[PDB]
């Protein structure tokens, strides 16, 4: 909570679940605690500190609990993962196994397993936001995230596959925020589930209307079974600490794939209806993949690009339109491609690029993602071939849908598909484990 | 309210210093001599234990401290505990 | 104390009527002096004899109060003296 | 009255300044800029009508008569036109249009046809034509000229680059990023006729007038900018560029407004400015259907911040879904869909800024950044005169980029595009002089670039000069300047040393071009001496008179200096950098018009005071006041800054003014010496005879020889100095001494032994030779620094001892040498304890006689040493026992003013207004006074790091006069002698001392 201001623990709130772990004894007990502190305050932190959060609770517990050579040797090894020393930890026949399954990771250079390793030593359920919100006895819950995700989709599935009542609010200017006080109100006599989308933004409001009513609202306890959601972005404004505690806390950090966003680009594209050409919905095709092939390097920094940057469905729609336009003003003929690269590249997505470095990058995705006679083959597996002479607008559709079902996403995609280098992935893989493994060093000694 | 920020004329409040007479007892504060009633009572409240108060004060003052810290986590799960362990001495 | 006087107290207008008053007093005591410098030297050296600074300072450790015993004008003319502790047997 | 709208109207325009009237009816408009608009209807105005029904008319007349000037001029130059022709008649807003339509047109077909050879030349006959028609132009219409220029050169540099293409597709390409401005050869609304053309997208040319604008030269980077503000505002949304100052951010939507006739309204956001005046504005902005900009959106108040980002989403949001009317102030009022918002991000310390996050999905962020210099300056270079202005460009921008690489990184060093645009501002009155060829450039690099380059650096800058290009053998104003430069220091008493000439040249090609002029180098380089030089130098060449005014800029408050304001009665007193101007500018009762003013700042300078004046170094030439006034400079007044470091100074404020770096002191130990014992030996003459002098002067040169004295200074620094001093600015302690030495016996070398009067001079020129070295040494160094002397020095010549003394008889004329006899001191009880008690020691007598010798000879003394080690005393007791000299004690604190020293001064100190000296401020009785200011390096310095009342001091000591603080005139302070007690300024409490100060002083360790 120091280091970051959406993780707030109240003592009640570990009091609470301590009463949990009970509705050689002493052992188990204890055992029993760090299961479900794990259990409980996993959901409510990010991917990185959710490793870290393992890592830690691990030695919290083993230390006390095993023999002083397995301290040191654990401790040797978290020691190799960081940059603070490397050595070989003191090897004993059948003397530890689990310890000696550990290193075989290190090793093997083989970084993001080794530190998944102390999550699996928990054996505890890790809880889908479903299972934490059903257990959660609270109508009111925020969940910040990443800004290259938003958990607004996952809560729509999460609604339909139990008690439905799904409303999605919009907090935008003065009408969204008079409606939405509104809907409020009568949500929870109704009791229907509510959205409240990036409240961050109409942040002002919050401390005047939305902190007094959630505080106010001890009768939202007593009103129909009903549940508030509200979703934030991590890296933006901090919202008051005061509401956060008050209200349960989750981070969605689930990551789509390649192919996957691909997908999910291209599945709405039919709900527009029919306006352009049948070679159009080739050139939407293209910026479908092209669009999750840049949104899957932003996270791979610095090695991939030199900063986080996000790009949005915004930049997806001021790209297709200048596509419509490209096709809109000139002839059917393939080669007006020329300046559909450098506008793309430039201006549409280049344009909150500022390093240098990076804007070579995005020309150069163009340069493969755009320019192409024939066949294009935007990944190794994968082959666009041109619109065919017969012209059909549906078949090509489904052709190009088609596409996308006949290809899975291989093991290496990151260096594969993304056409930067395994090695860099590599090394990436190796800071972030860096990272998690000094944050626990530093967390020990300072307790 | 803000015990943290403290001004030096309440100064002879905080030592007892008086100038008795008669009938009225008067404190000086800042400039003004005033009747101190008897039936008067003070406290100093604040609210973070970051902010500093001056070493006058600090000596003269009875600090005590209304804080839920992590200490206090140790003494409140063994009442939690044992109410779930041996629930026939938790009551007695 | 490294003058025995503050300059900017009496300056201008406020040293001229402090000049003035200070002709009054001298005469009153039986002394005229011949120059505008006789007179200052005279209103310097009363000071000098009759204010008496005294510091009480509690934790010297403290930043502000370790300001004090640096300055060197407060070092120089200051007797430093240490109470710092209570003994057992002053206890 | 009517008449009394024009006002008013500056504001809500914002392109026009005042209206015209033949009074029943409005003939035209006038622009800010000066440029006349006629209406086609002049309309008809009777007393009863309303401002608000004949304002209307004439918004609607305004842009019609735009049309009609545009049409009139477009179908003029479709029929063969020469544009020379066109620009006398048509307003210049018109005349654009006109150009951009056709030139558009023009172009069109050549892509078709290949034969943009045949247009180009054709376009580069138009450039140079107007470009000579420029020359002998009417100011008014010379504004116009320029103006089109910057589109001309747009023109013809585009299809330059479109005949370069390698095929077709390559010109089609370039061709869709260009703004291309069509015309409607189709329809009827006319002021709905033209639209431009960019990346696709379309957008229509509003006819506001706009009159005739700084228009900004034509870059990548500039249409870059323009095809994002496009690309934006086409799909509904707000244009926004962050990036860091001086990327000209809202100047490009100022311009990108003008293209398509549209005047921008800015908002200045958070100067000082109300929430109640922009929400009106912004009201007013979405019914006009106006384009704003947030100038610097970043510095706003969290408070203003909220509500204002709020209210932009309304017009923003209203604009994307179109709504009709959108409520914003609590109130419903219509909303304009030409109506738009840009915001410009200006960075904070933490970063490049952000928008708030409503304003995310509502704006467009983009990232400005520096022009890649090269297109600036073909273009600059094509102005001017081409010859090969692409050559040229790409051969500057190579070199400075070179440099840039290949120089050591130094703080001063700007090889940036400012520094590019300098070069060519300098190279123009070089043209007049020699061609617009590479060798006018070459030398305007070397003009203003080498100047500021250091020894290392300098060969480099001469090394890849000759590497990239080569232009000539030799140079204009050689002889003739130089020999006026001979004979002024010859004059002076200086040495023409490489240095001293190179230096000296230097400055004198720069006062030419530029009218402020930076010196920086080590206390004692030269710099008072080279620039003094100089423009003595030019009084002989000229034959112009100088008026300098030196003036401490540190020792004055920016109040005192240029001009305080009274916060309640707002009474406005004059200052001092301010008054002398007026002296110039207000009432040139004398000859200043034959006269050249020079304005000296000897202190060092800081950002605070320098952007007091910041509008003098601009391009504008005025002083703007804090409040009342703007007062211009004229081409006579120059403002010079000497100092010896920059660390505080802005790279804009350097970039300004000509920077002149001092590598190493103009001077040889030997030639310094030489002038300082003719500038000692002037003195002489006022108080002895020619007879006397002529022969003390040869005794000088016969005793001490350089060749000895060479080893003696080298070996000064191997030893170790208290309160160190470089040996060259010592040297001055030596001579002066020296001097004095010898002409304190002078009498007795009227009848003395030719052998044994060298011994009497030698021993005090091995006496003098110590101290001035060795003075602020251990004295464990001096005794081991005396027989370091000896060694040097001829071995027959009288050796040098710790206690070593010269005597003469009480009741008559002897000659003996004996050294370190005691007066015997008994004391009383009483006594003991007394602030002036001295037993005297073998060494109290030491200090305490060669004290007393360098304040004979009148310089300055810093006694250093030890609490407790008898500085002050031996000060002290050295003077209240004689009658000469009177001491006066002041004491130093960490926080002590220039005005205390000052008041502490008036008790002893008569101001006597003599027409000799007009105001002089010697002591109040007739013999010497003496100041002791005690604990020297206490006060503390300003947050820069500048203390003042050491340089107040330093004044003293160097100019010998002061300006006053609140009557603003100069005084010659008369006799008085400056002598200072400190502590080793290791201890703590103490502050290191500016050079500048310690330079004028004897430094004696105790």
């Amino acid at each position: 909570g120091q280091f970051h201001w959406f993780y707030g623990i109240s003592i009640g709130q570990f009091l609470s679940c301590f009463k949990r772990v009970f509705i050689t004894r002493v052992d188990e007990i204890l055992w029993l605690l760090y299961q479900e502190v794990y259990c409980q305050f996993s959901t409510a932190l990010d991917k990185k500190f959710k490793m870290i959060m393992a890592m830690t609770m691990f030695c919290l517990y083993k230390f006390d609990i095993e023999s002083e050579q397995y301290k040191e040797a654990v401790l040797t090894m978290i020691g190799v993962l960081s940059e603070s020393s490397d050595g070989v930890p003191k090897l004993t026949v059948d003397t530890n196994n689990d310890l000696r399954y550990l290193w075989d990771y290190v090793t093997t250079k083989s970084y993001i397993s080794a530190l998944n390793w102390f999550k699996n030593e928990f054996f505890v359920d890790e809880w889908n936001i479903a299972d934490v919100v059903a257990n959660s006895d609270n109508n009111y819950f925020t969940m910040a995230s990443e800004r290259d995700v938003d958990g607004t989709f996952k809560l729509i599935e999460l609604a339909k596959a139990s008690k439905e009542s799904l409303k999605i609010i919009p907090l935008g200017s003065i009408e969204n925020l008079n409606y939405a006080q509104e809907e409020i109100s009568k949500s929870k006599i109704e009791g229907g589930w509510i959205l409240l989308q990036n409240i961050q933004m109409s942040l002002s409001w919050v401390k005047t209307y939305l902190h007094k009513h959630v505080e106010e609202t001890k009768a939202a306890e007593e009103h129909e079974k009903f549940k508030m959601f509200m979703t934030c972005h991590l890296t933006g404004d901090k919202l008051p600490a005061p509401l956060l505690q008050r209200t349960d806390r989750f981070v969605y950090e689930d990551i789509p794939g390649i192919l996957d966003t691909v997908k999910d680009l291209w599945g709405s594209q039919f709900f527009t209806g029919k306006i352009s050409g049948v070679w159009s919905v080739y050139c939407t095709f293209l910026l479908s993949w092209f669009h999750a092939l840049i949104t899957a390097r932003t996270r791979l920094v610095p090695h991939g690009f030199s900063k986080k940057y996000y790009f949005n469905d915004c930049d997806f729609q001021f790209a297709s339109v200048y596509l419509e336009n490209v096709l809109a003003t000139n002839s059917t003929n393939n080669i007006p491609w020329a300046q559909v690269r450098d506008h793309i590249a430039t201006i549409v997505y280049g344009g909150k690029i500022d390093e240098e470095k990076d804007l070579e990058v995005v020309a150069k995705l163009c340069a493969h993602v755009f320019c192409g006679s024939d066949n294009l083959q935007i990944v190794p597996g994968v082959r666009i071939p041109q619109p065919l002479l017969q012209q059909s607008e549906e078949e090509e559709r489904a052709r190009l849908t088609a596409i996308l079902s006949n290809t899975i996403e291989p093991a290496d995609s990151l260096s594969s598909w993304l056409q930067l280098p395994r090695e860099s992935i590599l090394n990436y893989e190796r800071l972030q484990a860096k990272e998690v493994a000094s944050s626990t060093e530093q967390l020990l000694q300072e307790m | 309210q803000d015990g943290e920020f403290f001004d030096p004329i309440i100064s002879r409040l905080i030592s007892r210093e008086f100038n008795h007479a008669g009938n009225r007892v008067t404190v000086e504060i800042g400039d003004h001599e005033v009747d101190v009633s008897g039936d008067f009572k003070l406290f100093i409240h604040s609210c973070d234990p970051s902010g500093d108060i001056p070493i006058f004060l600090r000596s003269r003052v009875r600090l005590v401290h209304f804080v839920t810290n992590k200490e206090s986590i140790e003494t409140r799960i063994f009442d939690i505990t044992l109410t779930e362990e041996n629930a026939e001495m938790q009551r007695k | 104390l490294a003058n025995a006087d503050i300059p900017d107290l009496f300056q201008g207008e406020e040293y001229d009527k402090l000049l003035n008053n200070l002709r009054n007093k001298t005469r009153s005591l039986g002394l005229l002096l011949d120059t505008e410098q006789e007179l200052y030297d005279w209103f310097v050296g009363e000071i000098a004899k009759n204010l008496h600074v005294v510091f009480t300072i509690c934790d010297p450790t403290n930043n502000k109060s370790s300001a004090m015993i640096s300055s060197p004008a407060l070092f120089n003319r200051c007797i430093i003296n240490w109470m710092g502790d209570w003994d057992t047997k002053t206890m | 009255h009517h008449d009394q709208v024009s006002k008013f109207m500056k504001k809500m325009f914002g392109s026009i300044e005042s209206i015209i009237f033949l009074e029943d009816f409005i003939t035209g408009v006038r622009s800010v800029e000066g440029e006349v608009l006629n209406l086609n209807e002049k309309i008809e105005l009777k007393d009863s009508i309303q401002a608000q029904e004949w304002l209307n008319i004439l918004d609607t007349e305004i842009k019609l008569s735009v049309f009609t000037q545009f049409r009139d001029c477009l179908g003029q130059i479709k029929d063969g036109t020469d544009i020379e022709v066109v620009v006398s008649k048509y307003i210049f807003q018109a005349i654009l249009l006109s150009a951009q339509v056709m030139w558009t047109e023009l172009v069109e077909k050549c892509l078709q046809t290949n034969q943009f050879s045949k247009y180009w030349k054709e376009v580069d006959m138009k450039i140079k034509g107007l470009l000579d028609k420029l020359n002998k132009s009417s100011d008014n219409v010379k504004k116009k000229i320029e103006a089109l220029l910057v589109e001309y050169l747009h023109f013809n540099n585009v299809i330059g680059q479109l005949k370069n293409c390698s095929t077709k597709e390559e010109a089609r390409l370039l061709w869709a990023k260009v703004q291309k401005f069509y015309q409607k050869n189709d329809t009827l609304d006319d002021l709905n006729s033209v639209f431009i053309s960019q990346s696709g997208y379309l957008l229509q040319y509003k006819f506001e007038y706009i009159g005739i604008p700084e228009r900004l030269i034509y870059t990548p980077l500039l249409l870059i900018g323009f095809a994002t503000l496009t690309d934006s505002l086409h799909q509904k949304y707000g244009g926004c560029f962050f990036g860091p100052a001086g990327t000209g951010k809202t100047e490009t939507v100022k311009a990108f407004g003008q293209n398509l006739g549209r005047v921008v309204v800015v908002f200045n956001c958070d100067d000082s400015f109300d929430y109640q005046v922009l929400s009106r504005l912004l009201v007013g902005i979405t019914q006009i259907g106006a384009w704003g900009c947030f100038d610097e959106f970043n510095r706003l108040d969290e408070k203003v911040l909220s509500a204002v980002s709020a209210n932009i989403q309304q017009i923003q949001n209203g604009l994307q879904v179109g709504k009709s009317h959108i409520t914003l102030l609590e109130e419903e009022t219509p909303l304009s869909p030409h109506t738009a918002v840009f915001i410009t991000l200006n960075p904070g310390y933490n970063g490049r800024s952000e928008l708030p996050e409503n304003l995310k999905k509502s704006f467009r962020e983009f990232s400005m950044k520096s022009p890649q210099s090269g297109t600036i300056a073909e273009m600059i270079l094509q102005i001017m005169g081409f010859e090969d202005s692409k050559s040229l460009a790409s051969k500057i921008v190579h070199f400075l980029e070179l440099l840039s690489s290949k120089c050591s990184s130094m703080n001063h060093y700007h090889f940036g595009l400012r520094t590019l645009k300098g070069v060519l501002r300098n190279c123009s009155p070089l043209i007049s002089e020699f061609g617009e060829g590479e060798k006018t450039v070459v030398e305007s690099l070397k003009r203003v670039i080498l100047p500021s380059l250091g020894d290392t650096d300098e060969l480099v800058f001469k090394d890849e000069l000759s590497k990239i290009f080569d232009s000539a053998g030799t140079p204009l104003n050689s002889k003739a300047i130089v020999q006026c430069l001979k004979d002024a220091g010859q004059r002076s008493g200086f040495s023409m040393s490489e240095e001293f000439l190179k230096k000296c040249m230097q400055f004198y090609y720069m006062q030419k071009t530029q009218q402020a002029l930076i010196l920086v180098g080590k206390a004692g380089c030269g710099k008072t001496a080279t620039w003094k030089t100089v423009i003595d130098a030019m009084a002989i060449f000229d034959g112009h008179a100088n008026v300098v005014y030196v003036i401490d800029t540190k020792v004055l408050t920016k109040e005192s200096l240029y001009g305080s304001m009274l916060k309640a009665t707002l009474e406005w007193r004059d200052g001092l950098f301010t008054s002398i101007l007026r002296r110039v500018n207000d009432d040139i009762t004398g000859t200043f018009k034959n006269s050249r003013i020079w304005v000296v700042f000897d202190s060092d300078l800081d950002p605070e005071y320098v952007e007091a004046m910041n509008s003098v170094l601009d391009d504008n030439k005025i002083l703007t006041l804090p409040n009342g006034e703007r007062l211009p400079i004229p081409p006579n007044f120059r403002i010079l800054f000497e100092t010896d470091n920059l660390d505080h100074t802005t790279p804009a404020t350097i970039t300004r003014c000509g920077l002149l770096w001092f590598s190493t002191d103009v001077c040889s130990i030997s030639s310094k010496i030489d002038h300082l014992l003719n500038k000692s030996y002037e003195a002489l003459d006022n108080k002895l005879s020619m007879f006397e002098l002529d022969k003390l002067k040869d005794l000088i040169s016969d005793s001490f020889d350089m060749a000895s004295l060479t080893n003696i200074f080298t070996c000064s620094n191997d030893l170790v100095h208290i309160l160190g001093v470089r040996t060259f600015n010592k040297l001055e302690t030596a001579v002066q001494l020296a001097v004095h030495l010898i002409s304190s016996y002078r009498q007795w070398f009227q009848n003395l032994d030719d052998k044994s009067l060298k011994d009497v001079i030698t021993l005090l020129i091995k006496r003098s030779l110590l101290y001035a070295l060795a003075g602020d040494s251990t004295g464990e160094s001096q005794r081991a620094f005396i027989q370091t002397i000896n060694t040097y020095f001829g071995h027959d010549s009288q050796e040098l001892s710790d206690y070593s003394t010269i005597v003469i008889a009480n009741d008559k004329l002897s000659f003996s040498s004996f050294c370190s006899e005691i007066p015997s001191v008994s004391l009383e009880a009483h006594e003991v304890m007394r602030p002036d008690i001295v037993i005297p020691t073998i060494d109290t007598i030491k200090h305490e006689k060669i004290f007393y010798d360098l304040l004979n000879s009148k310089r300055g003394i810093i006694l250093c040493g030890p609490p407790g080690s008898g500085k002050t005393m031996i000060m002290n007791n050295a003077l209240r026992n004689s009658s000469l000299y009177d001491v006066v004690g002041i004491n130093f604190s960490k926080d002590t003013t220039t005005e205390h020293i000052l008041s502490a001064l008036h008790r002893h100190t008569n101001y006597v207004t003599t027409s000799k000296g007009l105001t002089l401020l010697p002591k109040s009785d007739i013999k010497n006074l003496v100041l002791f200011c005690d604990e020297i390096n206490l006060p503390k310095l300003d947050k820069y790091g500048s203390q003042n009342v050491v340089l107040f001091l330093r004044q003293l000591m160097e100019k010998q006069g002061f300006w006053k603080t609140p009557e603003n005139k100069w005084v010659t302070i008369e006799r008085i002698h400056i002598v200072g007690a400190c502590n080793p300024p290791t201890d703590p409490g103490r502050i290191p001392m500016s050079e500048r100060f310690t330079r004028h002083a004897a430094i004696l360790y105790l």
